[PDB]
DNA sequence: CCCAGCTCCCTGCTGGCTCCGAGTGGGTTCTGCCGCT
DNA sequence: AGCGGCCCTTGTGTTCAGGAGCCAGCAGGGAGCTGGG
């Protein structure tokens, strides 16, 4: 209330850095608890997270120390394993992956020739147009030039994973198609340079591309993912904080398989169901991918199903 | 032998291996009863083709086949219940994983546990032995006695039966005068006593074996005051100043832009010093400049704020702004932060600005 | 079977919805009626600014929240203490009251979930 | 319906089934029967002169 | 099917032969093909000292001259059976010597990493 | 089909035959009581009566012992019953005995009670099954398109439909060719026909065109035997078909065993599934290719989708069928798994605790609750809309709810051409009553004299037709065809026949005597076409 | 939702009519800013339009 | 001093994705269960 | 007694809105260049 009034004048999108995501989250070391309470005590490390709202009406937020009404939720975060490609960007990130080299992370055509800069000039403010036209000189180009020199790969998608198929690969036999793993694109993406950012089009001070990779996934707090007292004592839960504790659950299981030994293969696996359950958790409706089933068969609604259109948050509610 | 090993590495020309789904902890017999198969099967038309079969311990659910063909895996396992999932799929190991497969990894006391069930159970314990070979372990807890039972003289097993509805005895330590004054037979045994078989420490601790399944090993933490009853560390945190004890760069203060467990590795920003270095945390150390805020989590008074006059190599010293007394902390204890003291109330007991009634 | 009495229905300041603090649905429930799309732009046209925005704003589910006014989100306001903090600033002094609707807060929250920095600059 | 519920003012919340809003009429009359699994089953029947 | 272990319980593997069995099928018979120097048959003690209760993982070879694995694992030249992976512990000093004099090398079987 | 296991020990498991009992509930005492249908409404029970079977498992472990016992009366669940069926315990009581019992005679029943809902099964229309469409479809890659929804009698397999489309002109000619179940790609019609056996292509224009005589027929088929010469084996063709599968086996004799098998069971059910139908089975796509040539020549009217006698009416019946047949199979293989799971120790089991009545009980509660028809977990997959709730609003009301017809197309259409009414709803649908909403015309209602056949066994029919002057078809040559009548039964070309006129005769005095062909069965003679249809479909 | 959205009018806008989830996307991907000018944005801030 | 590759580019096609009016009043079913540990 | 998995029967299965338009990817073909003869 001490805090003077405000109108808006302006809304300034982009991505949250990792790191702000970590210092935005009141769930300190992420969460690790799929389970929400502990002997009817909501778990501190759980998804009912005291700290992230209040649970019950007439409480009063760990953080905040507000009431049900006062309270707005504070979220948490959760340290994914392996880093994960998020899907909501993976066009982007695609196109991202085909304007730049592997090795080099730099641009396939540099800034300082002329096609570029008549391309900057022409799409000020346009950072969308920037990024198609830059994207179609780098189809064009094929190798590095101050680069490495390199032979860059066909990039292709397949529900949520991406393959990088060379042809003509650089030496007599180094690789002619390789499953490219989010943690190489992050890899890529924080080797990029920020004038290169700005060239693609990302402003490198809201939207980073690395950051277009899931590392720190946010957790909405309990008000955005409400769980009712039901007519008998069992809490029911929302939609997405099952979705939540599935998440959870891998990703315990993959920090066990990592920090003991584990094979290859069954971390892979473990990395793709994690993948996919963070994909739904996003969309539920991604075309070929299995759609995930609350239970009974009925299936999940994800944020994007959330705001998708009619009886949205944006249309339905705004 | 690693010469060897080279001239023994694997090639096109050397049978494959493939994964097969299977159900959990009966690889070993599943393998058994597959070459009682094969071996039946050897004097049949139809032999097994398939070169061996692996069946590892640190992978759980799964067994590996060594066959010239995917068709020759289907046949060898065809007819086994446990490999009725695996049948549908199998998984063509890479031949860079396949040594990976092969090779095996063959590697507490005095740690903080809690039980499942029982009289006892959510009851903080210290670990003092374990015995695989038994499955079970010792752990010191404090005990749970009812004296009231001592006092009327009650029989375990007859407490056992009318279990129900009585109630459990609260947490106290033990005293052998109580039960002296009660009544209750008290035997000593050395160290510990014996009283209804149960060894009992001098200080009060009860020490007692339980089952590793009943035990809890995963997601335990004691409380500081269960800690407290009973009775290295970093504390970097984004936008502190850190000095650079020891290295080549010395006597050079830089900002905490990352953080991270054993190995910081922060990007500390030194004076006309644009680049980031990196450092461990035992070489990191928290230094503060004078006349600043300095906050500190841990310490006599944690969660207090203070300004400090000066700074010595190990001692360093605030005045707190609740009271003018001084307050020596450990450096590394300390920590700077231009944000006023929260001081929010633990348990949220009592709210800001709200009545109470120290007396009528 | 339609009956006037079956269909008579008021509603001022009642039981609200959970997720979403607006009017909850169904005379049943003491509901409010929809200021659907279609009448959000005949007010357009009306030019009732100050209508439109009671209809969709004071009227539905008022609320307020703080910001932090160098990156724009929302910050912890302990109102009691008196106690404003961004932690990603760790900023206390710049924090601005803003006034806006549930609707629009969830929403914002839901895309930070989305992983979005709908900064909010109130300058 | 008078219905309460045992708790895990006290030991007791209130479950019961009130008259619909804004609804008015006379209790034509109640059954009283066990369900599928003998629990205490209640059907009233209200009827109102429109 | 001798070769093959008759339970699952009381399960070793022979330090030398790195062959799997029971204790009771080794006295009764002994490795396939370690039994000339060996001589586990007939004392129970020797199983013992020959074979460990400790080991990790099992593999079948149907066909040692033909397996891969087998070859990985130095069993090519055993006859067909069960080999476990690895074994834990040496064979007998004494042991050793009197292999060393009959010209018989001896490697450790403990292929797992130490960790 | 019986169900068989092996640890060896192997056992039988075959039913025999089932007794369904009436309307029973029971209390703790395990009293079974009469539910008064009136009592279910009360009490929000189920109006269903227990089921039972004859089951006889049977034993060899050696020596061919059989080890054959026999289990009766075993209880698998409940069945709804349809208030005033024959079933129920409201059938055939005199009005005095329904006011004593609380139930207004003049109630028409044809409803079941769950948990004391009234719920009504709307029938839902479909594609008549076993026919020949041909549609034209410019908007697609097709000219023309023939279509046959084949699906035998009874079948847990839905029924299998098959395309048979000619491309659209634009190499030099325009080639036919169909797509077949359980295939991704269309298949030279040729070619299925050599994989059939025909190799020669005298014989395969025999089996498609009867009047050589017809050079415009035969130009236009020549363009498929050009497109497909160079496979002129059938073994040759079934490799190329297996090769063609979704998943084909590298092995050319799997490949040829799986084209075998799909073509044998998948193409054509209703004509056969057993071997030697090789001849029937080519002979109907023949003359489902003939059917493509004459809509293609236009000598022939493209068939009308919307056109009310190419539609049957799910009524109650097989709709429940169809979801007791899903759960009949869920329940064998339940019992399968509890058997092998069991045999597999060694040790024996219990029939009596491998069976679980509630698949079957529960199954058939939700359905008929839910309307949603189709497995619980599968309900976005399954439509719902099925059994609504009774409308007992009024009299008017309830008997119009009783009697409403519900389109599949879905709401969601723009298209007018399936909500028009049609020429051929009179007499048959009431013109009138229908929702205004979006809804209309797809949801519609039975005129007052109309009926709708319950179906029947054509057995009968088939016998006297062969007792008759009719020709089979394989006895026939296929020059004989060009003049003949062809005759179809339920879909299902038997043979040909001379006289017609007289053979429609002959079929309807039949009829009208109620002799060997009930009511319900329909016969159509096409005059200007040479068939002879006859209809005893549900 | 084509001719509306490739208009340099505001994410907010354009997600407020079509591709809701998709317009978002790209402005968060490209960081850019609304200047909260129409109607539409006014209105779901809850602040008088213009 | 032509010329067959080879690069670049444009056409055209196929295939994939999103949308499909507004409100209103009622009703029922469901929001785990069984095998494994 | 609590955690894990999962039923779509055809492991291989029918249409869960069909249809109407944009936009992206890729095949193909021609224009023009260029290192050999
Ligand atoms: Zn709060
Ligand atoms: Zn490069
Ligand atoms: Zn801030």
């Amino acid at each position: 209330s001490a805090c003077p009034l405000r109108t808006i004048k302006r809304v300034q999108f982009g991505v949250l850095s990792p790191d702000e995501l970590k210092r935005m989250s009141v769930t300190e070391g992420g969460i690790k608890y799929p389970e929400t309470t502990e002997g009817g005590r909501p778990k501190l490390g759980g998804l009912m997270d005291p700290r992230q709202g209040v649970i019950e009406r007439t409480g009063r937020c760990q953080t905040c120390a507000g009431n049900m009404t006062e309270c707005p939720g504070h979220f948490g975060h959760i340290e994914l394993a392996k880093p994960v490609f998020h899907v909501g960007f993976l066009v982007k990130t695609m196109k991202v992956l085909r304007c730049v080299c592997f090795f080099c992370s730099k641009l396939l055509v540099d800034s300082n020739n002329p096609k570029i800069k008549d391309i900057l000039a022409k799409s000020k403010g346009q950072p969308k147009k920037r990024l198609t036209h830059v994207y179609d000189l780098c189809k064009g180009k094929n190798i590095c030039e101050g680069g490495c020199g390199r032979y860059q790969p066909r990039i292709r998608r397949s529900g949520l994973e991406l393959y990088a198929e060379w042809k003509h690969v650089n030496e007599d036999s180094q690789e002619k198609k390789i499953l490219l793993s989010p943690e190489r694109v992050h890899e890529i993406f924080k080797r990029i340079s920020d004038e290169e950012c700005f060239v693609l089009g990302m402003e490198p001070r809201y939207a980073r591309p690395e950051w277009m990779i899931v590392t720190v996934l946010p957790v909405p707090p309990l008000s955005v993912r409400p769980a009712v007292v039901m007519q008998g004592s069992a809490r029911n839960q929302d939609d997405l904080t099952h979705k939540l504790a599935d998440i959870v659950k891998i990703n315990n299981q993959l920090r066990r398989n990592e920090q003991n030994g584990a094979a290859a293969h069954v971390i892979a696996e473990d990395v793709k169901l994690l993948q996919f359950h963070v994909a739904t958790m996003v969309d539920n409706e991604l075309p070929g991918l299995p759609r995930a089933m609350q239970k009974s068969g009925r299936p999940l609604k994800s944020l994007k199903q959330r705001l998708k259109g009619k009886e949205g948050r944006v249309r339905g509610n705004l | 032998d690693d010469i060897t090993q080279q001239q023994l590495l694997p090639g096109v020309k050397d049978p494959n291996l493939w994964t097969v789904k299977c159900k959990i902890g009966e690889e070993r017999a599943t393998a058994i009863s597959l070459m009682r198969k094969f071996i039946a099967y050897q004097f049949t038309d139809t032999p097994l083709q398939i070169k061996s079969v692996v069946a590892p311990e640190h992978v759980k659910g799964y067994i590996y086949v060594e066959a010239y063909k995917q068709t020759h895996v289907k046949q060898a396992i065809e007819g086994v219940g446990n490999l009725r999932l695996g049948y549908w799929n199998q998984q063509m190991v890479p031949i860079k994983e396949m040594t990976d497969v092969l090779k095996v990894v063959k590697e507490k006391p005095k740690s903080w546990v809690r039980l499942k069930r029982g009289i006892y159970k959510d009851d903080i314990a210290q670990v003092d032995y374990v015995e695989p070979s038994q499955n079970t372990i010792s752990l010191k807890m404090i005990p749970r006695i009812d004296y009231d039972r001592i006092k009327a003289r009650m029989s375990l097993k007859d407490w056992f039966a009318k279990r129900k509805k009585f109630k459990r005895p609260p947490q106290r330590l033990f005293d052998a005068e109580k039960i002296r004054s009660l009544g209750g037979d008290v035997a000593s045994d050395g160290d510990f006593l014996i009283f209804e078989g149960n060894r009992y420490s001098r200080k009060g601790f009860l020490f007692k074996s339980f089952a590793m399944s009943a035990v809890i090993t995963e997601g335990v933490k004691p409380t500081l005051s269960e800690l407290e009853k009973f009775e290295r560390e970093h504390n970097f945190q984004p936008g502190d100043n850190v000095e650079v004890c020891e290295g080549e760069l010395i006597n050079l203060q830089g900002k905490i832009l990352s953080v991270d467990g054993n190995k910081i590795t922060i990007m500390p920003k030194h004076e006309d010093l644009k680049d980031m270095l990196e450092f461990p945390a035992q070489e990191l150390r928290k230094y503060f400049k004078m006349g600043d805020h300095v906050k500190v989590i841990a310490g006599r008074f944690e969660g207090d704020t203070g300004l400090i006059v000066r700074v010595e190599e190990n001692f360093v010293i605030l005045f707190s702004d609740l009271t003018m007394h001084e307050l020596k902390v450990l450096p590394r204890d300390l920590q700077l932060c231009s944000e006023t003291a929260s001081g929010v109330d633990v348990g949220g007991q009592h709210e800001w600005g709200e009545l109470v009634q120290l007396d009528p | 079977k339609h009956m006037v009495d079956d269909k008579i229905h008021s509603r001022a300041r009642g039981p609200i919805q959970i997720l979403n603090r607006q009017p909850m649905e169904g005379r049943s429930r003491d509901g409010g009626l929809r200021f659907g799309e279609m009448e959000r732009d005949c007010q357009i046209a009306h030019g009732a600014a100050q209508f439109l925005r009671e209809r969709l704003f004071e009227a539905s589910d008022p609320y307020q929240v703080h910001v932090c006014n160098l990156c724009g989100i929302m910050a912890i306001a302990n109102t009691r203490t008196h106690t404003y903090e961004c932690r990603g600033c760790r900023n206390k002094t710049q924090i601005s009251l803003v006034r806006m609707p549930y609707a629009c807060k969830l929403l914002f929250q839901e895309l930070m979930s989305m992983s979005i920095a709908p900064r909010m600059m109130s300058v | 319906i008078g219905k309460t519920v045992t708790l895990p003012r006290y030991t007791k919340r209130d479950c019961s089934t009130f008259l619909r809003t804004s609804e008015t009429g006379i209790v034509d009359q109640v059954m009283v029967t066990l369900n599928q699994e003998g629990y205490k089953f209640c059907k009233i029947r209200v009827r109102s002169v429109r | 099917l001798e070769t093959v272990p008759k339970d699952l319980r009381h399960l070793r593997a022979c330090l030398l032969c790195s062959l799997v069995k029971t204790i009771d099928q080794f006295e009764y018979d002994g490795c396939d093909n370690c039994d000339a120097y060996l001589q586990m048959k007939g004392n129970r003690e020797m199983v013992y000292d020959c074979t460990s209760s400790s080991f990790d993982g099992i593999i079948a070879m149907m066909s040692p001259e033909d397996s891969w694995v087998s070859k990985w694992q130095r069993v090519s030249n055993f006859k067909p059976g069960v080999y476990a992976v690895s074994v834990t512990g040496r064979l007998p000093q004494g042991i050793v010597r009197e292999l060393k004099s009959r010209g018989v090398a001896y490697k450790s079987r403990d292929t797992a990493i130490k960790t | 089909p019986p169900i068989d296991l092996q640890a060896p020990p192997r056992y039988l498991l075959k039913f025999e035959q089932i007794y369904l009992s009436k309307p029973t509930h029971w209390e703790r005492d395990g009293a079974p009581s009469p539910m008064m249908p009136n009592e279910a409404r009360l009490r929000n029970l189920t109006y269903s009566a227990p089921l039972y079977v004859d089951i006889t498992k049977t034993v060899i472990k050696e020596g061919e012992e059989q080890l054959q016992t026999q289990h009766q009366k075993t209880f698998i669940g409940k069945i709804p019953i349809m208030l005033r069926s024959t079933y129920c315990l409201l059938n055939g009581l005199t009005d005095r005995d329904l006011c004593e019992l609380n139930e207004c005679p003049l109630d028409p029943g044809g409803y079941f009670i769950i948990n004391g809902s009234e719920k009504v099964l709307i029938a839902q229309e479909k594609m008549a099954t076993n026919t020949v469409y041909v549609f034209a479809k410019k908007d697609s890659k097709y000219a023309y398109t023939g279509e046959c929804r084949s699906c035998l009698e009874n079948s847990s397999r839905p029924t299998s439909t098959i395309w048979v489309s000619m491309l659209a002109r634009g190499a030099i000619g325009q080639r036919i060719v169909a797509t077949l179940p359980y295939i991704k790609q269309e298949v030279p019609i040729i070619i299925v026909f050599r994989a059939l056996g025909f190799v020669s292509d005298r014989d395969i224009l025999e089996h498609i065109i009867y009047d050589f005589e017809d050079p415009e027929m035969m130009e236009m088929v020549k363009p498929s035997l050009d497109e497909a010469f160079v496979i002129q084996e059938q073994n040759v063709a079934l490799n190329f078909i297996g090769s063609r599968g979704a998943k084909p086996g590298v092995t050319k004799e799997k490949r040829i065993k799986y084209a075998k098998e799909v073509l044998q069971k998948e193409m054509l059910p209703h004509v056969g599934v057993s071997d030697f139908c090789e001849t029937k089975k080519a002979y109907f796509l023949g003359y489902m290719v003939h059917r493509l040539l004459l809509a293609a020549l236009g000598r022939r009217e493209l068939d009308d989708r919307d056109h009310y006698g190419n539609k049957r009416l799910d009524l109650a019946g097989p709709l429940l069928a169809f979801l007791f047949r899903g759960m009949f199979k869920n329940l064998l293989k339940e019992v399968r798994i509890y058997a092998q799971k069991f045999i597999d120790r060694g040790k024996d089991f219990n029939l009596e605790l491998a069976i679980k009545t509630r698949i079957i009980s529960d199954g058939l509660k939700y359905s008929l609750a839910t309307g949603n028809w189709g497995d619980q977990k599968k309900a976005h997959q399954a439509r719902a809309g099925v059994s609504q709730v009774l409308n007992r609003l009024t009299f008017a009301s309830t008997l119009s709810h009783l009697r409403r017809l519900n389109s599949p197309i879905g709401r969601d259409g723009k298209l007018a051409k399936p909500r028009q009414l049609h020429n051929t709803l009179w007499g048959m649908v009431c013109p009138a009553e229908t929702p205004e909403g979006h809804a209309v015309g797809l949801v519609k209602n039975l005129a007052l004299m109309a009926y709708i056949s319950v179906g029947s066994q054509p057995s009968p029919i088939l016998e006297f037709l062969e007792e008759w002057s009719m020709e089979n078809l394989e006895e026939i040559s296929p020059a004989a065809i060009a003049d003949a009548t062809k005759i179809f039964v339920n879909g299902c070309w038997v043979g040909i026949h001379k006289d017609p006129e007289q053979l429609m005769n002959t079929l309807r005095k039949l009829r009208r005597q109620m002799d060997i062909i009930v009511s319900e069965v329909s016969m159509i003679r096409d005059i200007r076409e040479r068939e002879i249809r006859i209809y005893t479909d549900a | 939702r084509h001719g509306v959205n490739r208009q340099d009018t505001g994410p907010l806008m354009k997600c407020s009519f079509e591709e809701t989830v998709d317009v978002l996307m790209e402005a968060a991907a490209h960081g850019e800013s609304d200047p909260m000018k129409g109607v539409s944005e006014n209105i779901m801030l809850g602040q008088l339009a213009p």
